[PDB]
RNA sequence: AAGCUCGUAUCAGUUUUAUGAGGUAAAGCGAAUGAUUAGAGGUUCCGGGGUCGAAAUGACCUUGACCUAUUCUCAAACUUUAAAUAUGUAAGAAGUCCUUGUUACUUAAUUGAACGUGGACAUUUGAAUGAAGAGCUUUUAGUGGGCCAUUUUUGGUAAGC
RNA sequence: GAGAACAGAAAUCUCCAGUAGAACAAAAGGGUAAAAGCCCCCUUGAUUUUGAUUUUCAGUGUGAAUACAAACCAUGAAAGU
RNA sequence: GGUUGCGGCCAUAUCUACCAGAAAGCACCGUUUCCCGUCCGAUCAACUGUAGUUAAGCUGGUAAGAGCCUGACCGAGUAGUGUAGUGGGUGACCAUACGCGAAACUCAGGUGCUGCAAUCU
RNA sequence: GCCCGGAUAGCUCAGUCGGUAGAGCAGGGGAUUAGGAAUCCCCGUGUCCUUGGUUCGAUUCCGAGUCCGGGCACCA
């Protein structure tokens, strides 16, 4: 005994109630899936430069 | 010839790039030579474009750009006379010399000439310019043949040897030089040294100097004119190398009839095209002629 | 049965820019993409490697990573009632910069110049974008441009 | 007018089509080898068909390229057999031309029963210098019209030298 | 059986033509589309009468054939075979389906063909002389019974069957800008190469008479 | 339902501006593909059915297929072209610029890349409109048989299918 | 298309045209001409570690695929793949 | 301004036919000992720049040329289209209100622009 | 009426992936034999249903028309 199979009725409205909102950016984003090379280097660079701006405070 | 390409054919013809239409560039090769690791972001991939006319060699260091290719340095075979090579300027020795010239020229104008002194003790041995620890890296450059065929025994590789011996790190294998026994897989440095300093030519000169001298006269007439025998060639090319290693620069020519003079008289033979009134006038005249039931 | 493959419903989309088949020109490969750069996606059927899914055709995202032949792109995709952050890895043949920021930056430079001039002169800047206003009170004249009177024309058969 | 477009042969090519593989084809290969001095160069089938009793990729026939003055000498030999007499079809609009013949023995080569008797197709191609524009990789090109050997041109050439005799048309 | 024509009068489904996907269809009943003095120069028959649809619908090949036959019979009986060049300006290409022990797998098999007709769309047209007006109008008027819908009859202010209303046609024909191809004309343009423009129209820039 | 952090803060089923993508409607077939009517003339090269000395490896017929230029009509799975409505992205302080710090990565290289220091640029922080707030979390019921209208639209002759 | 003995609709060899009407194992579509097609040389990157991502999607898996990295290799003159 | 080389965009660059091309350059061209390769020094490879040549390639000009490109109150504000009506019409389907807006066609105009270096009366 | 299968000499029946028209009978003429059945031989004769494409060429490759021949839908 058959039965309706598919539709998208009302779903847009359901979403838009409390819906879509927004992808919610932030400053200082991730390093997911970035080149592990240059990850590996940027680490050493930050280590050195933090050492530098630290030693510059005596 | 009746093959009349119709409007539809012409309408759905896709033209190739201009350089392919001419027949001078393989863009296949060009992509795989120019594409740079994008994580270097502007590091130009310098290519040694080597071209062989029937009466001139063209060796140039080239980079690419959206606007057009850009030349860092260039070297031609008609310039070797300023180092002392007048005759035989499409041969293996002049190829070697042109490679040495462009090589020494680049590092001189770049400031590296103190280091990367190359071999300078030529014995025809395969060897690359190693990197100076506690110092800069050697200059990397990739040979662009173009449409020329890769075969073993070719004069492009004389130029390659010259560039490598001049101080550039030019990546290459030894399996397309002459004297490379293939079943052995081994190079013959003495033969290469001969092909650098004109041994096969000089041997041939002696060989025609006892086989047939009419031919030796007709081909080697410039040598005969300038009082040149076979065995002077090694010393000649050595002195040329020495002058090159001394001053490889690009002193240009002096250009009697300068730019505007050339434009003014050396090119005033072209017919400029008509104007719209002129086309209409020609058509009017043509109908005035063609008006007859013939 | 049904068909929901990767390149489904992609007849004309990755069909090719008529009378532009052929090996791709090299400005594509000479372009340079740094991190923080906005790029529009337009696939190429001639380059089957590095391809995007059809969903990302015509979208515009920001680069998060760069490799030998490809770049990594951040997109935001609408899924139901939320946006999800997607990371594509595309060869660069399918990619080109976005002229929108070029326009914004031109406006920025112009605003800076105008502000410096007004700061120099002690006068006003007013350098936001205002909309299209209607129109002031104009005056035409009938000198030579006399009114040509018109009327409808009747029905005639133009078959 | 005539500095460089004077005229010339490009080459000649001879074809011997057996219709099968084996002894006969290798024998014709020996014919060509001794006849040319070049070692010949065979042909294969294109697609199997039953009427000829052949199959695909079968070495059916042989041919060879001859060029240079040797080809011209051998051309003269063949023309001696052709009795300085040629017909009109026989002749490209592009000026190239050729004919066919029996009993290859008729010029030079004696009989060699072991080789066995065959005939052959002759066909020669005319050109002028600068033709290698079309063949060279760099700046591959195509000919003008104040050039471009054709039927009538090659006919006039062919009668001018060889003291030849064309026929019906 | 040929179920009625109200079942296929209107354009309800997309066009479904005979193709590599829909093969194994029958052949049209109407195969002749041009009749009368088909071999008539454009100068013989300046007049023309268009039969134009006012409704958007489909027309059966059967009805098209019937109307053609009836019209032709009226002409040939009254004025003769050589007093008109009738042209049928619509082709039946749209295939009609029938379902013909459940509504399961009801995709139908080809029943016939029909031409899909818009408003202002020509259906029959005629290219006579001016002395057969009342006859060709009556022929088409008799044909109007063999079509569903509403089909009006318009007297076309053109020279016949090509284009160019009568004075415009006269300017070109007197000016010699016209060559008579078989049953149709070729015109002189001012774009092509001038040599061949003359070798097809020698007269235009030649003192003709 | 409980609320939590903040509070004018960043937003919005919207427009505008700039930039992108699309292949439907449409239009078109003397533009490709496929289909299709009519004639044109030309196909000396003969494929076919005739006449001409059974003669024809030769002319005259019709008769093809092809060639050239025209002509009538068409497409959900053909298309050059190519809308409307829809759709993505940007409209800055998380900015614009300078400066030169770092680094085993990259460079021929103090070149590059990333990330920072210090310094100038907020009255207008930099389209419109609104904002009876913005954001975030946990938890859990009920639902998980649907139906009608307008328009587009599939099958079916059709239907309160 | 023009030509050539056997040899013809069609065997094989020429020359001209030929934007792809060819082929790319297969269904259809896309794509492709100094190739992704045809010939020829060498190869085993159809390998190794463990991660990321895309499609389907619950943003779960499976399947498939993309891009990298540390490795080992091939090929090429090399860029490179 | 030419020419060459390397290129960009990749027909305003192509295609058919016909003209011209001073300077050099390119190319044709001269040969076959060596490398190498071909059935074949044709191609490819190598030597000379000598033996000869612009005839061809190549450049430019020419054609109411094809094609291509661009544009227009030419077509057409048409076709088509978002929204509205207790608007019309038996219905098909149509008009109307606010808005968007085509392609075909016609007509006009044009037929490669240009980066780096080298050389050129 | 839809699911399938056929159409050939006068009749009947054969078709190598297409090149051709096969077999018998009916039927003309002998042959035969002292005569005749018998038989051996040869005349023939056929759009291979209908038209349409189909290719070089199709009658054997397809599509449509026609005349037939084999099934079919259960349970209330």
């Amino acid at each position: 005994a058959k039965s309706k199979n598919h539709t998208a009725h009302n779903q847009t409205r359901k979403a838009h109630r409390n819906g879509i909102k927004k992808p919610k950016t932030y400053k200082y984003p991730s390093l997911k899936g970035v080149d592990p090379k240059f990850r590996r280097n940027h680490k050493h660079a930050l280590h050195g430069t933090a050492k530098a701006l630290a030693a510059a405070k005596k | 010839q009746k093959d009349a390409k119709s409007s539809a054919y012409s309408s759905r013809f896709q033209t190739p790039f201009r350089r392919r239409r001419e027949g001078k560039t393989d863009y296949y090769q060009r992509k795989r030579l120019v594409t740079q690791h994008k994580a270097k972001y502007n590091t130009p991939k310098y290519r040694l474009v080597v071209r062989f006319t029937n009466k001139d060699i063209i060796c140039q260091i080239i980079s690419s750009t959206i606007t057009g290719d850009v030349v860092l340095a260039a070297a031609y075979s008609h310039e070797l006379p300023r180092y002392g090579i007048t005759h035989g300027l499409t041969n293996w020795a002049a190829a070697y010399a042109t490679g040495l010239l462009i090589a020494r020229r680049t590092l001189q104008k770049l400031g590296l000439d103190e280091t990367y002194k190359g071999v300078e003790e030529v014995e025809g041995e395969y060897e690359l310019t190693e990197a100076v620890e506690d110092g800069p890296r050697p200059f990397k450059v990739f040979l662009d043949i173009g449409l020329q065929r890769t075969t073993t025994g070719a004069r492009v590789f004389g130029a390659l040897k010259g560039a490598s011996d001049g101080g550039l790190y030019v990546p290459h294998s030894e399996n397309r030089f002459p004297g490379w026994d293939f079943e052995t897989e081994e190079i013959d440095p003495e033969l290469l040294r001969s092909y650098i300093f004109g041994g096969h030519v000089s041997q041939y000169m002696e060989e025609l100097a006892d086989d047939d001298e009419e031919r030796f006269s007709e081909l080697f007439k410039g040598y005969l004119a300038d009082d040149i025998d076979a065995d002077s060639l090694e010393d000649i090319y050595t002195s040329a190398h020495e002058a090159i290693r001394a001053d490889p620069a690009f002193k240009p020519t002096e250009k009697k009839f300068t730019k505007e003079q050339y434009a003014a008289e050396s090119k005033k033979y072209r017919q400029t095209k008509l104007s719209k009134e002129e086309r209409a006038a020609r058509v009017a005249a043509k109908i005035a002629a063609l008006a007859g039931q013939q | 049965g049904k068909s929901h493959g990767y390149r489904s419903r992609t007849r004309y989309m990755f069909q090719r820019d008529f009378r532009k088949h052929g090996a791709v020109h090299l400005s594509t490969y000479l372009k340079v993409y740094k991190v923080g750069d906005i790029v529009d996606i337009k696939a190429n059927g001639s380059i089957q490697k590095g391809m995007p899914h059809k969903f990302y055709q015509g979208k515009t995202g920001v680069v998060y990573n760069v490799t030998k032949s490809s770049v990594g792109v951040i997109i935001n995709k609408m899924v139901g009632n939320r946006y999800l952050e997607k990371r594509l890895n595309l060869r660069v043949e399918h990619i080109k910069h976005s002229k929108c920021r070029q326009e914004f930056l031109e406006r920025v430079k112009a605003n800076a110049a105008k502000r410096a001039e007004a700061k120099a002169q002690g006068v006003a800047v007013q350098l936001k974008r205002q909309p299209a206003q209607p129109r002031e009170s104009r005056i035409v004249s009938t000198e030579g441009n006399v009114p040509q009177t018109l009327a409808p024309v009747p029905y005639e058969t133009f078959i | 007018q005539n500095p460089m477009r004077d005229l010339k042969i490009e080459k000649l090519v001879l074809n011997i089509s057996v219709g099968e593989s084996g002894d006969r084809l290798t024998r014709a290969s020996k014919v060509l080898e001794q006849l040319s001095g070049q070692t010949p160069v065979q042909s294969k089938a294109r697609y199997t068909v039953r009427t000829f009793g052949i199959r695909r990729n079968e070495k059916i026939a042989v041919h060879v390229t001859v060029r240079g003055p040797k080809a011209e000498e051998i051309l003269e030999r063949g023309l001696k057999v052709k009795e300085y007499q040629l017909r009109d079809r026989n002749f490209s609009a592009t000026g190239n031309f050729g004919f066919g013949i029996d009993e290859h023995i008729d010029l030079g080569i004696k009989y060699d029963p072991s080789i066995g008797i065959f005939g052959m197709d002759f066909y020669v191609v005319m050109n002028r210098p600068g033709a290698r524009v079309t063949r060279r990789k760099r700046c591959k090109g195509t000919v003008g019209n104040s050039h471009k050997t054709t039927k009538e041109d090659t006919v006039s050439w062919f009668k001018q030298k060889y003291d030849a005799d064309v026929l019906d048309k | 059986a040929r179920r009625p024509a109200r079942c296929y009068r209107y354009q309800k489904n997309k066009p479904y033509p005979k193709s590599r996907y829909n093969r194994a269809v029958p052949d049209s009943k109407i195969r002749i589309y041009d009749l009368g003095k088909k071999k008539a120069t454009v100068d013989e028959f300046p007049l023309c009468v268009h039969l134009v649809s006012n409704e958007l619908e489909q027309l059966s090949s059967e009805a098209l054939e019937a109307a053609r036959i009836c019209a032709n019979k009226y002409m040939t009986t009254v004025s003769g075979r050589d007093a008109f060049h009738l042209r049928v300006r619509v082709h039946p290409f749209h295939v009609l389906r029938i379902n013909k022990q459940g509504m399961r797998g009801a995709w139908g098999k080809p029943h016939g063909l029909a031409a899909r007709v818009d408003i202002g769309q020509i259906i029959f047209s005629v290219r006579t002389k001016d002395s057969n007006k009342d006859v060709v109008v009556e022929g088409l008027r008799r044909a109007r019974y063999k079509f569903p819908g509403q089909q009006k009859i318009i007297l076309s202010k053109k020279w016949g069957f090509t284009n160019l209303d009568r004075p415009e046609y006269l300017k070109k024909r007197e000016a010699g800008e016209v060559k008579d191809d078989g049953a149709f004309v070729k015109f002189l343009s001012k774009k092509g190469s001038l040599e061949n423009n003359i070798r097809e129209f020698p007269e235009y820039f030649a003192a003709q008479a």
